[PDB]
C-alpha cells in the first residue's frame, strides 16, 4: 500500500494546511483575504468553459474504456470454452460505446456555444457571460461524471452476463435488463447537462 | 411569599422523629439493627437532600427567563 | 512608526509561489526517494534464511 | 497579495494535468511481468 | 455496634454474612465486587438506603419512580408464582432477585423526583409557587412590556423588593417553563453532586475507624485515619462549607463581582492570592486557605512513612520486611491521596446522569407528545390515541429501563470504587455449608 | 383471535397507564385554564383570557376522548388474555 | 442589485445533485448485477425477483435528476445568491443522501441475492430492507426540495 | 444591517444535518443486510427479528431529518449571522453524532445477527446495546434542538 | 466591539463536545457489543454483566452532552471573544479526551470480556482497568467545566 | 494593548494537555488491558498485580490535567501574548511528552504481563522499565510548569 | 521594539527538545521492554543487565529535558529574535538527535539482549554499539548548546 | 540595513546538518547492530571485527557536529541574508547526503556481517564497500566546508 500511503498523507497534509490557514485568517481578523468572489471572477469564464467540454469529452471516454476492459477480459477468458459468448456478449461492449457517445454529443453541443468576449474589467462586464460559463463548466462536469459511473457500472455487469452466459445460455436475454438500466443512469446525466446549458449566451 | 425558617421546622420535625424516635419504637427480632439504619440513613440523606435544594434557592442572583406569551399568560393567572 | 508599512516584498506572489512549489518538489523528490531506499529490500534469502 | 489571477490559474490547469498523469502514471506503475512460462 | 460476619467454627475462615429474603440482594450487589475479610465491617447494612438513595438522585423523576415501583411491586405480588415456576430468563431472574432493592430504588425516585419537580418534563404545582409576583413585575417600571416582549423573553430581576421566598419543598414549578433552567438547576445539581459525594466519602472512612479498634492496630488510627480523615476533611469538606455560605452570605445585591467558589478553591490549593481581580468569601480567608493547605500537606508524612519506620524501630527495640512495608505505605498513601482527588470528581456521575435524564424527558415529551396535541377535536383525540402509546414505548424504552439501567450501574460503581474502598478492604472466602439448596429442583 | 397473551398484557398495562395520564392531563388543562403552555395559541393573539381558557378545554376533551380509546383497547385485551 | 457570481454555487447543486446520485445507482445497480448473475447460474428461476434492487438503485438516480432537473430550469444568471445557496444545498442534500442510500442498496441486494439463493424465504425480508434505503434516498429528496422552493 | 453570505453557514447545516445521517443510517442498514442475508439462511425463523438493526438506523435518518428541515423552515436571508452559526452547530451536532451512532449500529448488528442465530439468548442483549445506539444518536438530536431554539 | 466570528468558534465548541464523545462512545459500544455477541455463544449466563463496558461508553457520551449543553446555553450574539476561546477549548477538552476514553473502554472490554468467559475472575480486574479509561473522561470533563467558567 | 486573539494559544494548550495525555493513557490502558486479559486465563493470581501498567498510565493522565488546569486558571482576557505562548508550550510539551511516555507504558506492559506469567522474576523488571517511562513523563511536567510560571 | 510573535519561535524550541527526546526514549524503552520480557523466559539472571538500553534511552530524555529548561529560563518576553530562531533551532537539534539515537537505542537493544540471551558472550558488544548512539546523541546536546548560547 | 530574520535560513541549516547526520548515523548503526547481534550468536570471535561498520556509522554524526558548530560558529544577528543562504545550502548539503551515506552505511553492513561470518574472505570486500559509503558521506562534506565559507 505504499503508493495509497503517499496519496492519503498529501491528501491530509493537502486539507490540514487549509485548516490552519482558513482558521488563522478567522483568528487573525484578516480583511476578508480569502475572497471567494474574487478566485471565481477573475478566473477566465474561458477556462471554466473549456474545462468543462474536456471533462465531458474525457471523462465519458475513460467511463467507456474501463467498461470495456472490465467485459473484455471476462469474454475473451470464458469464450476458452464458451466461444458462443461472442455472439450475444458483444452488446456489452455496444452499451460502452453508446456511454462513450452520450459524452460527445454533449460535449460538442457545449463547445458550439463557445464565442471570445474581448473583455477586460469584470465589473459590469460579461454578467451573462459568467452565468453562461459557470453553466457551461457544470453541465460538462455533470455529463462526465454521470458517463464515468455509467461505463463502470454497464461493465461490471457485463462481466457478469457474460460469466453466466458462459454456463447456461438462457441466462443473458433475462440479466440484459440490468445494462440497460446502467445505460439509463448516463442518460439522466446528459439531461440534466441539457438542461443546466438550455439557456446560456454569450455575448 | 414564604420564609424559610417554617419549612424548616416542618421537615426537620418530620425526618427528625423518623430518625430519632423512629428506632426508639421497633421489634426485638432479627430485624433490629436492620431496621434502625434503615430509619437513620433514610432521615439522614432524605433531609439533606432536601435541605441542600432549599437552602441552594435562597439569596437568588437571577430569576428565570420566561417567553413574552407565558409572561401575559401568568400576569391574568396569578 | 505611523502605522507605516514594511514594504512587503514587490511582487511577492511570484517569489512566494516559485520558492513554494519549488521547494515542495524538491522536498517530496527526496521524502520519496529516501523512502525506497530506506525500504530498500535487500530479499532476505541467499544468507539471511540460515542466519535468522 | 499571496497569489495573482495569473498565477492561480496557472495552478488550476496544472493540478488538471497532475490528476490526469497521476492516475496514468499510476497504472503504468502498477505493471507486472511473468515468474515463469507456462511450458516448451 | 456495626454487623460483620459471624464466628465459624490457625486457619482463614470463610466469610458468612446472614442475610433474610430483603437483605440477600443487597449483599449479593457487594459480593459481586469481592468477598470481604473476615470480620470486615459489612457495608450492605448502609447499602440497602445509600444506594437506593443515589440513584434516585440519578434517576429523580415522578412519574417513572412510579413506573419502576409498580413493576417491583407486580413481582412481589407474584412472588409466589414466580418463585413457584420455572424462570429459564436469566433477564427477569435477575430482577426478579434484585425485586427488594428495585422497590426502594422506585421509593426514592419518587422522593427526589417530587423535590426535582419533574413528571415527564412537567412540574407539580401546589399553588404554593411564590417565586415572583408578575403583577409587581409590570409594577417594576414594567409598562407595557410584552410590546416588544414579542420579540424578546426578558429575565425576571432579583431582589426587585418585590420578588423572593424559597418553595416549600423542591424547587419552585416556576423553572421547568424557563429558558434558563439550564443555568439555575444545572448548577443546583453540580454542587450538591459534590457535596453528597464527600460526605459519603466522609462516612466511608469513619468506618475504618471501627475496624482498625476491632482489630486492634494502633498504628492505623495514630498514623492513618487521622491524617487521613484530616487530609480529606481539610480540603473537600472545606469546599462543601463555602458552598453553603455563599447561598447565605451573598445575595443578588453582590451579584456582579461575586465571589467564584471554584477560582477560589483552585487558588486555595495553589496558593494564589492576587490583590484584586476576585472578591473574598469573608476577611481572613486567606490565612485559612493557607492554613489547611499546609495542614493537608503536613498530614502525608503521616500516612506516608511514620508507621515503617516506628515498626522498624520496635524491631530493634524488642530484638519486619522495613523496603516492603514502606513500599506498601507508600502505595497506600499515594492512592489514597490521588484518588480522593478522583474521588470527590468521580461522584459527577450524580450530576452527569440527572442531568441527560432530565433532558432526554424534556425533549421526548416536547417532540413526540406534544405532536399527539391538535386545535382540532376528534382528530386531536384520536391521534393521541396512537401518539401516546408510542410515547409511553419510548418514555419506558429510553427512560425506564435505559437510563435506570445506567443510573443504576453508575451508583453502583460509586459505592464499588470510591466508598468501598475507603474501608471495605482485602479479601475473604465465601461461606458454603452443608446445606439442602435442590429444593425448587 | 388469540394475538399471544404476552402482547395483550402489554396492551392492558399500556392502556391503564394511558387513561391514568389522560384523564390527570385532562384535569390539569381544566384547572389550570398551566406549566405545559402548549395550548396551540393563535400568531394574532389579542387580550382575551377567554381565548386560551377555551383551547384549554380541547385540550383536556382530546385527552378524555383518547382514553377512551385505552378503555375500549383494554377491554378487548383483557378478553383475549382470559380465552388464552 | 444582484451580484455577480452568484450563480456559481446554484450550478454547483444542480451538478452535485445529478453526479453523486448517479453514483449511489451505478454502485447499488453494478453490486445487484453482480449478484444476480451470480445466482442465475445456480438458478434461474429466481432472476425477476432479484431485479428490483436495480430498480430501488434508479430511483436514487431518479431523486437526483429530480432536483437536478428543479435547478437546472431555476438556474438564471440574476441570482440574489440566497437562492444559489439553497440550489446548493438541495444539489448536496439529495444527492449524497441518495449516494448513501445507492450504496446501502447495493451491498443489501447483493447480499440479500446470494443469501436468497439458499434461502428463498429471504425473498420478503431483503426487500423490506432495501425500502429503509430507498426512503434514506426519499429524505434526501424531501429536504433538497423544501429548500430548493424556500 | 447584516452581512453578505450570511445564509451560507446554515444551509450547510441543514444539508450537513440530513447527509450525515443518512451516511450513518446507511451504513448500519448495509452492514445489517449482509448479516441478516447471511444469517437467515441457516435460521429463517429469525428472520423477522434480524430486521431490527435496520430500523434503529432508520431512526437515526428521522433524527437528521427534522433537524434539517427545522433549520430550513428557519432559514432565511436576512440572518443576523449568529443565528446562522447556531444552524450550522444543531446541524452538524445531529448528523455527525448520528453518523458515529449508525457505526455503532452497524457494527452491533453485524455480530449480534450472528450471534443470535449461534445463541438465542443474545436477543435481549443485542436490543440493549442497540438502545444504548439509539441514545448515542438522540444525545445529538437534543442538542441540536437547544441551539436551533436559542 | 465584539469581534465577528467569535460566536463560530464557540458554536464549534459545543457541536466538538458532543460529536467526538459520541465517536468515543460509539467505538467503545461497537466493540463491545461485538466481544459480548461472541462471548454469548459459550457462556450466555455472563451476558447481562457484560454490558458494563456499554455503560460505561455511554457516560462518556453524556460528558459531552453536559458540556455542549453548557456552552449551547452560554452562547449569544454580542460574544466578547475570550469568552469564546475558552468555550472553543472546553468543547474541544472533554470532546477529545473523551473519544481517546472511548478507545480504551472499548478495547479493554472487548478483552474482559472474552477473557471473563474463560475466566470469571477477572471480573473485578476488568472493572478495575475501565474504571481508570472512565476516569480519563472525567478528567476531560473537569478541564472544561473549569475552562467554561473562567 | 495586545490582540484580542492572543488567548486562543494559552486556551489551547490547556486542551492539548489534557487531550494528548488522555491519548497516552488510553493507548498504555487499552494495550495492557488487552495482555492481562490473555494472562487472567493462564493464572489468576496476577490479574490483581497487572494493573500497574495502567495505574502509571493513570498518572500520564493526570500530569495533563494538572497543566490544564494550572493554564486555564492563569488564562485571561488581557493576556500578556508572552504568557499566552508559554502556556500553549507547556500545555504541548506535557501532552506530547505524556503521549510517548503512554505508549512505553503500553507497550512495556503488555510484554511484561505476557512474560511475567511464564517467569515471575520479570515481575519486578517490568515495574522498573515502567518507571523509566513514568520519569520520561514528568520530565514533560517540570518543563510544562516551568514554562507555566515563567 | 521587534516583531509581536518573536518569542513565539523560542517557545517551540523549548517544546520541541523536551518532547522528541522523549519519544526517542520512549521509542528505545518500548522496543526494548518487549525484548527483555521475552528475555527472561530463556535466562532470567539477565533480567538486571538486559535493563541498560532503557537507562541510555533515559538519558536521550535527559539531554532534552536540560536543553528545554536552558531555553525557557533564557526565553523573555523582550526578546532580541535573533535569540529567539537560536533557541528554536537548539530545541530541535538536541530533539530531532535524540529521536534518532532513540531508534538506535531501541532497535540495537532489542537485537542485542536477544543474542546475548543465546549467547552470553554477546553482552560486551551490545554495550558498546549501544554507547555510540549515546554519543550521537550527545552531538545533538553539544551543538544545541552551542546555538542556545550564542 | 538588511532584511528581517535573514539568519533564520543559516539557523535552520546548523540545526539541520546535525540532524539529518544523526539520522544517517542512526539508520546504520540499528542495521549494523542488528545483524552484529544475530551474527555473532554463530561465531562470538567476530563479534570484534564486525563493529566496524558502527564505528564507521558514527563518522557521519561526527560530520554532522562538525558543520553544526561550523555555522553556528557563524551565527549573528546582523546577516545579509546571502551569507545565511549559504550557510542553509551547506547545513543541508551535509545533512542529506550524510543521510544518503547513513542508509548506505546500513545496509551494507547488515549484509556484510551476516556474509563475512558464512565467508571469511568477506571481510576484506566488507571493508571496501564501507569505504566506498563513508567516501560518498565526505563529499557532502566536502561541499558544506566549500558553500559555507563563500
Amino acid at each position: 500500500t505504499g503508493l495509497e500511503l503517499l496519496y492519503l498523507g498529501i491528501f491530509v497534509a493537502f486539507w490540514a494546511c487549509m485548516i490552519v490557514v482558513g482558521i488563522c485568517y478567522t483568528i487573525f481578523d484578516l480583511g476578508f483575504r480569502f475572497d471567494v468572489a474574487w478566485f471565481l471572477t477573475e478566473t477566465s469564464p474561458f477556462m471554466w468553459s473549456n474545462l468543462g467540454i474536456g471533462l465531458a469529452i474525457s471523462l465519458s471516454v475513460v467511463g467507456a474504456a474501463w467498461g470495456i476492459y472490465i467485459t473484455g477480459s471476462s469474454i475473451i477468458g470464458g469464450g476458452v470454452k464458451a466461444p458462443r459468448i461472442k455472439t450475444k456478449n458483444l452488446v456489452s461492449i455496444i452499451f460502452c460505446e453508446a456511454v462513450a457517445i452520450y459524452g460527445i454529443i454533449m460535449a460538442i453541443v457545449i463547445s458550439n456555444m463557445a464565442e471570445p468576449f474581448s473583455a477586460t474589467d469584470p465589473k459590469a462586464i460579461g454578467h451573462r457571460n459568467y452565468h453562461a460559463g459557470y453553466s457551461m463548466f457544470g453541465a460538462g462536469l455533470t455529463v462526465g461524471l454521470s458517463n464515468l459511473f455509467c461505463g463502470v457500472c454497464v461493465g461490471i455487469v457485463g462481466s457478469g452476463a457474460a460469466l453466466a452466459d458462459a454456463q447456461n445460455p438462457s441466462l443473458f436475454v433475462k440479466i440484459l435488463i440490468v445494462e440497460i438500466f446502467g445505460s439509463a443512469i448516463g442518460l439522466f446525466g446528459v439531461i440534466v447537462a441539457i438542461l443546466q446549458t438550455s439557456r446560456v449566451k454569450m455575448g | 411569599a414564604h420564609s424559610f425558617a417554617l419549612p424548616v421546622i416542618i421537615f426537620t420535625t418530620f425526618w427528625g422523629l423518623i430518625g430519632i424516635a423512629g428506632p426508639w419504637f421497633v421489634p426485638k427480632g432479627p430485624n433490629r439493627g436492620v431496621i434502625i439504619t434503615m430509619l437513620v440513613a433514610t432521615a439522614v440523606c432524605c433531609y439533606l437532600f432536601w435541605l441542600i435544594a432549599i437552602l441552594a434557592q435562597l439569596n437568588p442572583l437571577f430569576g428565570p427567563q420566561l417567553k413574552n406569551e407565558t409572561i401575559w399568560y401568568v400576569r391574568f393567572l396569578w | 512608526p505611523y502605522n507605516l508599512a514594511y514594504k512587503y516584498n514587490l511582487e511577492y506572489s511570484v517569489v512566494f509561489n516559485l520558492v513554494l512549489w519549488i521547494m515542495t518538489g524538491l522536498a517530496l523528490a527526496v521524502i520519496i526517494t529516501s523512502y525506497n531506499i530506506w525500504n530498500m529490500d535487500p530479499g532476505y534469502d541467499s544468507i539471511i534464511y540460515r542466519m535468522t | 497579495g499571496f497569489f495573482s489571477p495569473g498565477i492561480w490559474m496557472g495552478l488550476l490547469t496544472t493540478l488538471f494535468m497532475l490528476f490526469i498523469f497521476t492516475y496514468g502514471l499510476h497504472m503504468i506503475l502498477s505493471l507486472k511481468t511473468m515468474d515463469r512460462f507456462d511450458d516448451r | 455496634e456495626l454487623f460483620r460476619s459471624e464466628e465459624m467454627t490457625n486457619q482463614t475462615p470463610p466469610t458468612y454474612n446472614k442475610t433474610n429474603k430483603f437483605t440477600h440482594g443487597f449483599q449479593n450487589i457487594v459480593d459481586a465486587y469481592g468477598i470481604g475479610t473476615y470480620r470486615e465491617i459489612n457495608p450492605a447494612p448502609y447499602t440497602v438506603i445509600t444506594f437506593p438513595f443515589l440513584f434516585a438522585v440519578m434517576f429523580g423523576d415522578f412519574g417513572h419512580g412510579i413506573l419502576m415501583t409498580l413493576f417491583a411491586v407486580w413481582m412481589v405480588l407474584r412472588e409466589s408464582r414466580i418463585l413457584s415456576q420455572k424462570n429459564e430468563n436469566e433477564m427477569f431472574s435477575m430482577v426478579f432477585s434484585g425485586r427488594y432493592i428495585i422497590l426502594l430504588m422506585g421509593l426514592f425516585s419518587i422522593y427526589t423526583g417530587l423535590i426535582y419537580n419533574d413528571c415527564f418534563s412537567k412540574s407539580l404545582n401546589i399553588f404554593g409557587s411564590s417565586w415572583s409576583v408578575r403583577p409587581m413585575f409590570t409594577i417594576g417600571n414594567w409598562t407595557e412590556e410584552t410590546l416588544l416582549g414579542s420579540s424578546v423573553l426578558q429575565l425576571n430581576p432579583a431582589i426587585p423588593g418585590v420578588f423572593g421566598g424559597p418553595y416549600p419543598f423542591g424547587i419552585d414549578p416556576i423553572w421547568n417553563i424557563a429558558t434558563n433552567k439550564l443555568t439555575f438547576l444545572n448548577s443546583f445539581k453540580m454542587k450538591m453532586s459534590v457535596i453528597l459525594g464527600i460526605i459519603h466519602m466522609l462516612f466511608g472512612v469513619s468506618l475504618s475507624l471501627f475496624n482498625h479498634i476491632y482489630f486492634k492496630k494502633p498504628l492505623n488510627i495514630y498514623f492513618g485515619f487521622i491524617p487521613e480523615i484530616i487530609f480529606m476533611s481539610s480540603l473537600f469538606g472545606y469546599l462543601v462549607i463555602l458552598i453553603f455560605y455563599k447561598w447565605t452570605a451573598y445575595d443578588a445585591h453582590s451579584s456582579r463581582n461575586a465571589p467564584s467558589l471554584l477560582i477560589h478553591f483552585i487558588n486555595m490549593f495553589l496558593f494564589s492570592y492576587p490583590e484584586s481581580g476576585n472578591a473574598m468569601l469573608y476577611s481572613g480567608q486567606k490565612g485559612i486557605q493557607c492554613f489547611l493547605i499546609v495542614v493537608a500537606m503536613l498530614c502525608v508524612p503521616w500516612m506516608l512513612l511514620f508507621k515503617p519506620l516506628i515498626l522498624r524501630h520496635q524491631y530493634l527495640r524488642k530484638k519486619f520486611d522495613f523496603g516492603d512495608t514502606m513500599v506498601h505505605q507508600a502505595i497506600h498513601t499515594i492512592e489514597y491521596c490521588l484518588g480522593c482527588i478522583s474521588n470527590t470528581a468521580s461522584y459527577l456521575r450524580l450530576w452527569a446522569l440527572s442531568l441527560a435524564h432530565a433532558q432526554l424527558s424534556e425533549v421526548l415529551w416536547t417532540m413526540v407528545i406534544h405532536i399527539g396535541l391538535h386545535v382540532r377535536s376528534l382528530a386531536g383525540g384520536l391521534g393521541l390515541f396512537f401518539i401516546f402509546a408510542a410515547f409511553a414505548t419510548l418514555t419506558v424504552a429510553i427512560l425506564l429501563i435505559m437510563e435506570g439501567l445506567s443510573a443504576f450501574l453508575h451508583a453502583l460503581r460509586l459505592h464499588w470504587v470510591e466508598f468501598q474502598n475507603k474501608f471495605y478492604t482485602g479479601t475473604g472466602f465465601k461461606f458454603l455449608p452443608f446445606s439442602f439448596e435442590h429444593i425448587r429442583e | 383471535l388469540c394475538c399471544g397473551p404476552k402482547l395483550a398484557a402489554c396492551g392492558i398495562v399500556l392502556s391503564a397507564w394511558g387513561v391514568i395520564m389522560l384523564i390527570m392531563l385532562g384535569i390539569f388543562f381544566n384547572v389550570h385554564s398551566l406549566i405545559e403552555d402548549v395550548p396551540f395559541t393563535e400568531k394574532d393573539f389579542e387580550n382575551g383570557p377567554q381565548n386560551i381558557y377555551n383551547l384549554y378545554e380541547q385540550v383536556s376533551y382530546n385527552c378524555f376522548i383518547a382514553a377512551g380509546l385505552y378503555l375500549l383497547l383494554g377491554g378487548f385485551s383483557f378478553c383475549q388474555v382470559r380465552l388464552n | 442589485n444582484n451580484p455577480e457570481y452568484s450563480s456559481f454555487f446554484g450550478v454547483m447543486g444542480a451538478s452535485s445533485a445529478m453526479v453523486f446520485s448517479a453514483m449511489g445507482a451505478a454502485y447499488g445497480t453494478a453490486k445487484s448485477g453482480t449478484g444476480i448473475a451470480a445466482m442465475s447460474v445456480m438458478r434461474p428461476e429466481l432472476i425477476m425477483k432479484s431485479i428490483i434492487p436495480v430498480v430501488m438503485a434508479g430511483i436514487i438516480a431518479i431523486y437526483g435528476l429530480v432536483v437536478a432537473v428543479l435547478i437546472a430550469n431555476s438556474l438564471t444568471d440574476g441570482i440574489t445568491l440566497y437562492r444559489s445557496f439553497l440550489q446548493l444545498g438541495a444539489g448536496l442534500s439529495v444527492g449524497l443522501s441518495g449516494l448513501a442510500a445507492g450504496f446501502a442498496i447495493g451491498i443489501v441486494g447483493d447480499a440479500g441475492v446470494r443469501g436468497t439463493a439458499q434461502q428463498p424465504r429471504l425473498f420478503v425480508g431483503m426487500i423490506l430492507i432495501l425500502i429503509f434505503a430507498e426512503v434514506l434516498g426519499l429524505y434526501g429528496l424531501i429536504v433538497a426540495l423544501i429548500l430548493s422552493t424556500k
